[PDB]
RNA sequence: AUCGAAUCGCCACCUACAAGACUGGAGCUUGCUCCCUCGAAGGCGCCAAGUAUAUUCAUGAUCACAAGACA
RNA sequence: UUAGGGAUAUGUGGCGUCAAAACUUAUGGGCUCAUUCUCGAUACGUGAAAAGGGUUGGUGGAUCCACCGGCCCCGAAAAUGGAUGACGCU
RNA sequence: GGCCAGAACCAGCCCUACUGCAUUAUCCUGUCGGGGAUCAAAAUCCGGCGGGCAACGAAGUGCAAGAAUGGGUCUUGGUGAAAUGAGCGGAGUAUUUGUGCUGCGCACGGCGGCCGCACGCACUGGUUUCUUCUCCGUGAUGCUCCAUGUUGGCGA
């Protein structure tokens, strides 16, 4: 499936007055589901970095970066999640994927699923392709062996939903109830 | 429940586009009595 | 063990989807859920992604290396000649039999069953032949057993008088 | 051109002269006739079979209740003008195996243009066979996913 | 014997068995190669007892439970 | 948020059966095994603390050690036979 | 027949199919270097330099106005007892919407007046290569309500 997240850059700046006639400009890449959550980050992230709000500012752009060709490529990505319990925690995770958008909604779900972060308590610092004799985990490193085979066991394969029955003979493909 | 709207399971018929082909079609539901009433073509058909 | 791996190179058959029983060569793996799959051949199978769910794997392997261009996996294809040797095969044509079977005519099911019935005729006269002389079903092994016992008690004088006088009766 | 002029129709474009449909309801169910006319002011399908083949004779019959298949025997030269609603007109009666002889010539005369077109056209056997052959509706069938 | 009824596939080729981390057969090099019946079809049944220029069908008059049912 | 009735589309809540909806949807990713109040599926609210230990993650330091997270387990004792609503679900 | 059914057409309403404009560069593709691995290779990766449209139904992206004219309405009324219609009738068969190309002046961008103009405003600027139909017509001398088709079944 395509990921959930797309590419943002975000480019803003402060509106001019008369104590500032000439601000300086902004850029700022994110990864959200659409342009009106990648504006509310910027403009959060303006606000807590610059000490510049929303009601005193000017979006110049916001536009969508496109991704490269699919190519298996190891992705590292550096990110970090807040928790009450224990405040700021950041960590630097390696992933198997064909574009940035991919392997960042991966990381986004690993997160969830190990431990219980949510999307609005998760800062993204980094993401890049890193080349196969810089990686240090061997649950990647696994996978660019040059002679990589492996079968499938334990498939479970359900049939064209055209097709799909209820009752069927025993050693038969005949279907007697739909 | 509301009793002027029927649900019917029709076999072979298992996605919503194979329903689709039936709409407007002609639905008949057949049972008997216990005693001989009128029918169409009761004078001119009496073996019906 | 006769059992197909995954890797660079194997053909396979995908399962379903708008691509179903399409063929495709795998040239990188991704990880454990995921493959690239192309096939120069076939119009709609540009490189792309796929979920190992919705893979069959063929009994057919190109010698390629991950991430081969495009001119060297067309180039390997055309030397292997798997393509050719897979449309031989029975299960190649049952798939292009089900596609001949869904876009029929009403006059072309009529027409095969025609020759299916005109098939089945023919299976009776040619068994029940052999089944004369050699007897194997359930009536003509009846037949073999009762002539035997029936056959040297008919004969008896009593016997020949009734079957005459009844013979002659009618 | 015009609603009230007697050759309007708005038939739909499968039910052409000559066409083989499946009857789907009435005496004859099942059976499959030939497609000769419709009748002028937008009304009904005439067909015919012919009698020798299935036992249909030359009836009316509303488009709604035949399936008209993509297969098509030419019938141009039947010349099926005599074919009027006047011949369908019945007489009305008051106060309380037959057929007429003018119905008869008729179905004499198109049952012989039309095994003649038939015998004429190619793969006449296979159409012959398939006029005789009978439609139903067996378990397990999908109608609905079909091509006719 | 009242009784008119709803139901609309049948077989004396399915109607035996077991396993999905191993199903036709071998070979070592243990995932590849070679051989075969090529490893995703219970059999019939749908109007000539069988694929051929044979044969009665109406007026039951345009839908109406299927006016017919021991395949 | 409410005159008496149809059609269409939604809200809160749901789509294994009870019970309308994924006839148990996907060609989505991870984690988890619970032996007599029998893991979990309890918004309001209608069970659980200090303190401790099977798998799966993360920071530092060596050449294997400390630290702290997810799910699970112990800590956890009552009075008629009984309650994620019931069956059941891995 | 003031009863029961089927089909056809008309007005309205409802739900379908058929889709163009902007954008892409952290991108595409060659070549040189190092870098990695191999049995030798390639590939993942990092610099320079030269060209660019990833254009198959390119893209999971920002808007969309595509019915000149496919089915449902036992979810509404009717069969022309006023049909106002791009739809009915009459007459022409040419107008003028957009696309493409292009003129002058202004506007806009760059440099410090010249150079650029992706095609903005005015002259309803030119051209007709593609694309499209156009123009007229019926008051109530009807204050209000009711009254009009087709095919079978049942009713003698
Ligand atoms: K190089
Ligand atoms: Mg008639
Ligand atoms: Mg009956
Ligand atoms: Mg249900
Ligand atoms: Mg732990
Ligand atoms: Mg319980
Ligand atoms: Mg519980
Ligand atoms: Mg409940
Ligand atoms: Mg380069
Ligand atoms: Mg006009």
């Amino acid at each position: 499936v395509k990921p959930h997240l797309r590419h943002y850059q975000v480019v803003g700046r402060e509106s001019p007055s008369e104590k500032n006639p000439e601000p300086t400009v902004y850029k700022f890449e994110v990864f959200a589901p659409n342009f009106v959550v990648a504006k509310s980050r910027f403009w959060r992230m303006m606000r807590v970095k610059n000490k510049v709000k929303a009601t005193h500012g000017d979006v110049l752009s916001c536009k969508v970066v496109k991704d490269a060709k699919l190519v298996a490529r190891n992705y590292l990505v550096d990110i970090a999640y807040y928790s009450q319990r224990c405040g700021y925690t950041r960590m630097v995770k390696e992933f198997r994927d064909v574009s940035k958008t991919g392997a960042v909604s991966q990381a986004y779900h690993d997160l969830a699923s190990r431990h219980r972060a949510r999307y609005h308590n998760i800062e993204v610092l980094n993401v890049k392709s890193i080349p196969d004799h810089e990686v240090k985990h061997l649950s990647i490193a696994q996978y660019h062996a040059p002679n990589l085979s492996f079968p499938l066991l334990q498939r479970r394969t359900k049939a064209t939903r055209k097709d799909r029955a209820i009752f069927v003979k025993k050693n038969t493909k005949r279907a007697v109830v739909a | 429940q509301t009793k002027q709207t029927a649900l019917v399971r029709v076999e072979n018929v298992n996605t919503r586009e194979d329903a689709t082909w039936y709409v407007g079609k002609r639905v008949c539901y057949v049972y008997h009595g216990k005693k001989v009433k009128r029918c169409v073509r009761w004078s001119k058909a009496p073996a019906r | 063990v006769k059992s197909h791996y995954i890797c660079a190179g194997r053909l396979v058959r995908i399962l379903r989807g708008p691509r179903q029983d399409r063929v495709g060569v795998i040239v990188d793996i991704v990880d454990a859920n995921r493959v690239l799959v192309e096939n120069p051949e076939d119009a709609k199978m540009w490189r792309h992604v796929q979920n190992l769910k919705n893979v069959e794997p063929l009994k057919y392997c190109v010698s390629v290396s991950r991430n081969c261009s495009a001119k060297a996996l067309k180039d390997a294809l055309a030397s292997s000649k798997a393509l050719e040797k897979y449309a031989k095969t029975r299960t190649a044509a049952r798939v292009e039999a089900k596609k001949a079977c869904a876009v029929s005519t009403d006059f072309e099911r009529y027409q095969l069953r025609v020759a299916r019935r005109s098939r089945a005729h023919w299976a009776r006269k040619v068994f029940d032949e052999k089944d004369a002389k050699t007897p194997v079903s359930w009536h003509k092994v009846a037949l073999k057993k009762m002539l035997k016992k029936a056959a040297k008690m008919d004969s008896t004088e009593g016997a020949k008088r009734r079957m005459q006088k009844a013979i002659a009766a009618r | 051109v015009s609603r009230k002029s007697p050759e309007y129709t708005t038939l739909r474009k499968s039910c052409a002269p000559g066409a083989i449909a499946i009857i789907l309801a009435g005496r004859f169910r099942g059976r499959r006739a030939v497609i000769l006319k419709q009748l002028p002011h937008n009304g009904p399908l005439v067909v015919s079979g012919p009698m020798k083949y299935n036992g249909v004779p030359i009836r009316r019959i509303d488009s709604r209740y035949v399936i008209a298949t993509s297969t098509t025997v030419d019938i141009s030269s039947v010349d099926t003008a005599p074919i009027t609603a006047e011949v369908f007109q019945r007489p009305k009666a008051e106060k309380p195996t037959l057929v007429s002889d003018a119905r008869a010539q008729l179905q004499k005369k198109i049952d012989a243009a039309l095994i003649a077109a038939i015998k004429k056209d190619a793969q006449g056997k296979e159409k012959a066979g398939y006029l005789r052959s009978v439609f139903t509706v067996k378990p397990g069938d999908a109608p609905h996913r079909w091509n006719w």
